[PDB]
């Protein structure tokens, strides 16, 4: 038991002290697994404030936190999943005919998804903002997974992109992909369209293919649907370059007002700095805890955007939504 | 970097982890959907010692091994 004005208080001084100390963060060039900021923590906390918030700044994003079997695994899964998340499959069973944005947490990952959910069925578009796997064909088998989720009579399409380069950075991309779907809503009905018509996707996207168990489309390569305002975000320079290499038509569109290409704006948020050494694509990693490199702060420097749209959106919330995020702040701390 | 197994799977996760040099890969069975298999591994190169690999099975096969 607590006034309105306490708990909005402890809402959003959570979000402006998560904000300090980002933002110091960032203006000093500094890693933060290296300063020892527990990142995923955060971020985890923060999730469901920002889904609130920005479900209230665009009306229709329809966004929603959902996971998988995996993320109810206390053995397996890197942390619970955030406050308010609904498994997939309860989701599918209770939710609302409509068209829905969400962020899936897989146990050890979160994707981005736009849902389409009528009386006819269910297909769910997943953007996948990590593409680490060697072998392509590793990803039949993540695609036939969400699937199994989803239900095998859902229609489903999987497209892994090459955008995340950290071990934590899923989630704010992954709510970014979202915001970007929303952005292209008719695009992505399109492709929901054709998935449930069961019609040619070769028109949607570069390349696509059925898997043999579950039949789910897998998009290896999902432009134009992915599009160069999908793409903002990528940490490597290299991973942009190649997009763009492969899809010319990408290169020439302004990706904001500023009318910066895809690859001004990645080359205007390079930094260089430490980070943990980790090992490559072939799994070599050289000697020394740390490795020098130049990478693209933009992802930083959403997360930060989208704390202060947060906090001012909470600054200014009717009693009821306070109280709302304050239970889900209360819950997330509980871990 | 011997690995081996009795059983047949297919990927579910590949990802890196806090604090560790070495990505973990996140298995499940390759007869999860035909028959509901449980059974999922979990495969990580050890930080503090390189040559030793990590390996986690949960859950039990609900079949025979694939002969
Ligand atoms: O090359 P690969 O072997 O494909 O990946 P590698 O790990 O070697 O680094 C690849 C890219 O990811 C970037 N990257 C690697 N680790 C991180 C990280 N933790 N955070 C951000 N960017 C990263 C590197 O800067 C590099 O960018 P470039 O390719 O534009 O130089
Ligand atoms: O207009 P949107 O497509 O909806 O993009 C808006 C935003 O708009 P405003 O701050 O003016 O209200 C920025 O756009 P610009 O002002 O630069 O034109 C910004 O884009 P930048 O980072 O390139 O500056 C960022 O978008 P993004 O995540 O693509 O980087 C952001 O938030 P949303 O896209 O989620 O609405
Ligand atoms: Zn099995």
């Amino acid at each position: 038991q607590a006034t309105v004005d306490r708990l909005r208080t402890q809402v959003t001084g959570f979000l402006s002290g998560a904000l300090g100390k980002l933002q110091a963060l960032s203006a000093q060039n500094m890693d933060p697994e290296l300063a020892q900021f527990r990142v995923l923590d955060v971020d985890r906390a923060i999730m469901p404030l920002l889904i609130v918030a920005e479900n209230a700044r665009n009306p229709g994003l329809n966004l929603v936190p959902l996971h998988m079997d995996m993320a109810e695994d206390e053995e397996v899964r890197t942390q619970p999943p955030m406050a308010g998340s609904r498994h997939i499959a309860e989701f599918v069973a209770s939710a609302r005919p409509g068209r829905y944005r969400a962020v899936i947490d897989d146990g050890s990952h979160t994707r981005a998804a736009d849902i389409r959910k009528d009386a006819s069925g269910t297909s769910v578009i997943v953007v996948d903002p990590l593409r680490k796997e060697k072998d392509e064909s590793a990803y039949v088998d993540y695609a036939d997974n969400v699937n199994m989720e989803f239900g095998e009579h859902a229609k489903c399409a999987f497209i892994p992109v090459d955008i995340q380069k950290s071990f934590f950075d899923c989630r704010i991309l992954s709510l970014s992909l979202a915001l970007k779907m929303h952005d292209k809503d008719d695009a992505f009905a399109a492709f929901h369209e054709t998935l449930r018509n069961g019609g040619d996707p070769s028109h949607h996207v570069s390349r696509a293919q059925q898997t043999e168990e579950l039949g789910a489309t897998l998009v290896l390569d999902g432009a134009p649907l992915v599009d160069a305002r999908m793409m903002k975000h990528g940490q490597a320079a290299s991973s942009v370059s190649r997009y763009l290499g492969n899809h010319p038509e990408q290169s020439t569109v302004p990706v904001n007002k500023r009318n910066e290409t895809l690859g001004e704006r990645t080359t205007r948020h390079l930094v260089k700095r430490k980070v943990r050494n980790r090992a490559d694509s072939e799994g070599r990693v050289t000697s020394g805890e740390t490795k020098e490199i130049t990478f693209s702060n933009s992802v930083e420097q959403k997360r930060i955007a989208l704390l202060n749209r947060a906090a001012s959106y909470v600054n200014s919330a009717p009693p009821p939504v306070v109280m709302r995020m304050a239970k889900l702040l209360q819950d997330s701390l509980l871990d | 970097i011997d690995e081996g197994d009795l059983w047949t799977w297919r990927k579910y996760g590949q990802k890196d982890i806090l604090g560790s040099r070495f990505p973990r890969g996140y298995y499940r069975c390759a007869y999860k959907f035909t028959h509901g298999c449980k059974a999922t591994k979990q495969v990580q190169r050890s930080e503090t010692d390189s040559n030793m690999l990590a390996i986690t099975y949960l859950s039990e096969h609900n079949h025979p091994r694939p002969t």
